[PDB]
């Protein structure tokens, strides 16, 4: 009976069997539906069209993310990827292996509920978990403790976690990760006259961020050095046949993250949540937590963040105590990874949420249950 | 060694207050035993020391009670009234 | 995800393919204390009934002296992360004093700015100085005019700009000077204090290791090259320490400051901004010159 | 001297003196160029009628627009526009005469680029400034707060502007105005 880690994130879903080192099925959570009029009878036209199908045919289609900021907000389309997830690209009937779900902190009870009720109601499953993101992205760094930078595609949570004991009071959260990214590259790609307004467009760009994009070191000698000479643009072919050529927004668009006074957000960078998060545990157990700084999330997969958030924290904290940044290249798929070391374990048999508890206690069984 | 050129100016001059050095402290290969700045004194630096550290369209309008700030949101709303 | 047999397998041989920095700090932060792991080694019998990380524990507990013996394992992948992060911060600060040491031009704006203040400060408490801190070389720019228009660092540079046009290329002389302005020298002797101890402790572990039993077990012929390798790097780098003692010591005497009353990181702090704001002096009267045509 | 206005808007150009309650010249911004056979000699056959003349004999021309969707295309028939509201319309001497122009929010930086070099190299004025139209629009309502929904010819943007600050993350552009209106009812 092998189990299925389904991490259901707002970037895409990453879903697959327990044991294993690479999930299975990796693809975006869209939903694609026709805005044209339908002039061919016959054929099988899908009135709704789910995952990379929606994004093979995404020129005619307008695309409903069911997750924003990292809440469920529509609901008959998170079913719609629970079942697109479950009988066509794992195959498997779900209701004869148990699942492992993840899920942010600092969230709403009622997705919780709902999960909950839909993963016992439509996809009655034996056995089922819920677990936080933070917890399943430090189980598959090789330890027990550190501090998770958790940024996804809508949150970025600073979660420290001393010895298996995830603090709640030090969890900080930034509404600041790739959607806003990918739209503040939407907005100074303007600036050039390359205009982007459509749903389909937004994928372009966000290739565009995934392929061209890193993090500078210096954000002035970078700005200067591009205005010097024309040494960093990039060129990119649409798939239109077009071609555009880009200077200074190639890092530009990961400086929100640093910076976040550009899209007007008032809290502080990324660095400066670690250090306020850092800074709201005790003053014995920092030490372990300023050596262990993993990364995670496809937002943290820049080739500039490393060097920049260790020279940051190293500007940040006291010298005396060592700075280290853990990042492994495998962190794209390390909450999956995670979840599926924590779902093999004989000491995981015991933590199983039922049928008979969910018959017993309704749906609420999950909030007393886990973290 | 010798003891430094005591200096005495017609002006009192505003001075850097630096942790002065005295010749006790001094040893022998030293870099200001082997100082020789006589070599850079000039009458005319200590001159230049002593002397320096000792319309068709009208529209300006002048305020002598309102600044800048009031007085252009208060023309901006009499422009518009 | 290993077998614990080749967990064992991998220590006792000091598999050096194998292990790895990160591997040995995570098995000495997760590992029991020496008492669980002789309970946990009573009871071999039951090896198939006992949990993963039981089974883990029967298996390390058959390894003597295993705390100590990961210690100096753990010592020894670090050892050269240690090297890699003392001897590029001593290179640094000799570098920065040898720099420091012969600086011809540098010097004749030492010989020229205490001539001009030791005019200004005639009468006063610094009259007659013999020396000035290179620290306090900063405060120049904070020394300003009667009319607050130049300062005695624009003054000076507007001075060099007029009679002695080859005092102006000094600080791009100054080059590990930025390097050796974040270089604690308490730090390092710290560590090398630290260095010190280990090597002795990895030494004792060496001279108290008994025969090895197994051909598998090379403990005694690759950790012996680590000391005979490590004895030789800290003697390299106690040597360069004493050599940057020394330096340091000798610019102690050359600019008649304290060897105490500074240290090196507030020491190269200052000289790199004065490097910054001796350059923004001479743009500065570069761009007055050009204003005033 | 008395400073110029001119709004080089998409479909109107709207010029005129400072500190004044009405604009003195409102024409439409279109170059028309004959396409047919020109048979009689002489009468004074221009090569191209700018503003209101190609309007009156609009029959026999092909008309075009130098700006598009906020966004200058041809830049000679920009200078004929330009001249024409110099020097035909306004009747005054434009180097000794500052002159403000607009411009739309979220633009391409070329343009306001190339309309610096024009109005400083062919154009020669004394001074110039390049303006937001919304700031532009409160500042004619008389408030200094409020949110702006500027809709001209080819830009419909939204701006709002609190305490005279304009701010600009909220600015929001679409490309959808009086001439895309004009090609739907055609
Ligand atoms: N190489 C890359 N550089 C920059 N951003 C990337 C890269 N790869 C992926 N991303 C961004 O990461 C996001 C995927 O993050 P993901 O881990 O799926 O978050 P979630 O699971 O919460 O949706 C994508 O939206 C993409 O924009
Ligand atoms: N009374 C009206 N009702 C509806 N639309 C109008 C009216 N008057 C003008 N328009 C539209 O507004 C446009 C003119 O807007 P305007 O701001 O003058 O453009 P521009 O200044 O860019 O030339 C015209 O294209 C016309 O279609
Ligand atoms: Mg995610
Ligand atoms: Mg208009």
């Amino acid at each position: 009976t092998t189990a299925l880690v389904c991490d259901n994130g707002s970037g895409l879903v990453k879903a697959g069997f327990a044991g294993d080192d690479a999930p299975r099925a990796v693809f975006p959570s869209i939903v694609g539906r026709p805005r044209h009029q339908g002039v061919m009878v016959g054929m099988g036209q899908k009135d709704s069209y789910v995952g990379d199908e929606a994004q093979s045919k995404r020129g005619i289609l307008t695309l409903k993310y069911p997750i924003e900021h990292g809440i469920i907000t529509n609901w008959d389309d998170m079913e719609k990827i629970w079942h697109h997830t479950f009988y066509n690209e794992l195959r498997v009937a779900p209701e004869e292996h148990p699942t492992l779900l993840t899920e942010a902190p600092l969230n709403p009870k009622a997705n919780r509920e709902k999960m909950t009720q839909i993963m016992f109601e439509t996809f009655n499953v034996p056995a089922m978990y819920v677990a936080i993101q933070a917890v399943l992205s430090l189980y598959a760094s090789g330890r027990t403790t550190g501090i998770v930078l958790d940024s996804g595609d809508g949150v970025t949570h600073n979660v420290p976690i001393y010895e298996g004991y995830a603090l709640p009071h030090a969890i900080m959260r930034l509404d600041l990760a790739g959607r806003d990214l990918t739209d503040y590259l939407m907005k100074i790609l303007t600036e050039r006259g390359y205009s982007f307004v459509t749903t389909a467009e937004r994928e372009i760009v966000r290739d565009i961020k995934e392929k061209l994009c890193y993090v500078a070191l210096d954000f002035e000698n970078e700005m200067a050095t591009a205005a010097s000479s024309s040494s960093l643009e990039k060129s990119y072919e649409l798939p239109d046949g077009q071609v555009i050529t880009i200077g200074n927004e190639r890092f530009r668009c990961p400086e929100t993250l640093f910076q976040p006074s550009f899209i007007g957000m008032e809290s502080a960078g990324i660095h400066e949540t670690t250090y306020n998060s850092i800074m709201k545990c005790d003053i014995d157990i920092r030490k372990d937590l300023y050596a262990n700084n993993v990364m995670s999330g496809g937002t943290t997969m820049y080739p500039g963040i490393a060097d920049r958030m260790q020279k940051e924290i190293t500007a940040l904290a006291p010298s005396t105590m060592k700075i280290k940044i853990i990042a492994p290249p495998e962190r794209k798929y390390s909450v999956w990874i995670g979840g599926s070391i924590l779902a093999s374990l004989s000491t995981f048999q015991q933590m199983w949420i039922t049928k008979q508890e969910y018959d017993e206690a309704g749906p609420s069984i999950v909030h007393r249950k886990c973290f | 060694l010798t003891p430094k050129k005591v200096y005495k100016p017609e002006v009192q001059l505003r001075r850097p207050n630096w942790s002065k050095f005295v010749a006790e402290d001094l040893s022998q290969d030293c870099f200001w035993t082997k100082v020789k700045e006589d070599r850079f004194e000039n009458n005319e630096l200590f001159a230049k020391l002593t002397l320096a550290f000792s319309v068709q369209k009208k529209k300006v309008k002048e305020l002598k009670v309102l600044d800048s700030k009031t007085a252009q949101n208060l023309s901006i709303f009499l422009g518009s009234f | 995800r290993m077998p614990y047999q080749e967990i064992k397998n991998v220590i006792l041989e000091v598999n050096e393919a194998v292990l790895t920095e990160s591997m040995i700090q995570n098995l000495i932060k997760q590992m029991p204390e020496p008492e669980q792991l002789k309970m946990l080694s009573e009871l071999k019998e039951e090896y198939d009934d006992l949990a993963e990380s039981e089974q883990f524990g029967v298996v390390m507990g058959t390894v003597p002296r295993l705390r100590p013996r990961l210690n100096a394992i753990l010592f020894k992948l670090q050892f050269s992360e240690q090297v890699e992060n003392i001897k590029p911060e001593i290179v640094s600060v000799t570098a920065a004093c040898e720099e420091l040491r012969k600086s011809e031009n540098f010097s004749s704006l030492l010989e020229l700015t205490l001539l001009v203040g030791n005019y200004m400060n005639a009468g006063s408490r610094n009259a007659g100085a013999f020396g000035f801190n290179i620290s306090f070389l900063c405060k120049l720019r904070d020394t300003k005019s009667a009319d607050q228009k130049m300062t005695l660092l624009h003054f000076l540079a507007e001075l060099c700009e007029n009679d002695h046009p080859e005092v102006l290329k000094f600080p791009d002389e100054l080059a590990h000077v930025e390097k050796a302005s974040r270089v604690s020298a308490e730090n390092l002797q710290k560590s090398l204090d630290q260095m010190k101890k280990q090597i002795a402790d990895v030494e004792r572990d060496v001279q108290n290791f008994p025969a090895a039993t197994d051909e598998k077990d090379k403990f005694v012929e690759k950790m012996t090259s680590f000391v005979k390798d490590a004895q030789e790097q800290y003697n390299k780098l106690r040597m360069m320490h004493s050599n940057m003692e020394t330096l340091y010591k000798e610019l102690g005497d050359y600019f008649v400051f304290d060897p105490k009353k500074l240290s090196v990181e507030e020491f190269f702090m200052d000289l790199h901004n004065f490097r910054n704001m001796f350059l923004q002096a001479v743009k500065e009267n570069q761009k007055r010159r050009e204003t005033e045509e």
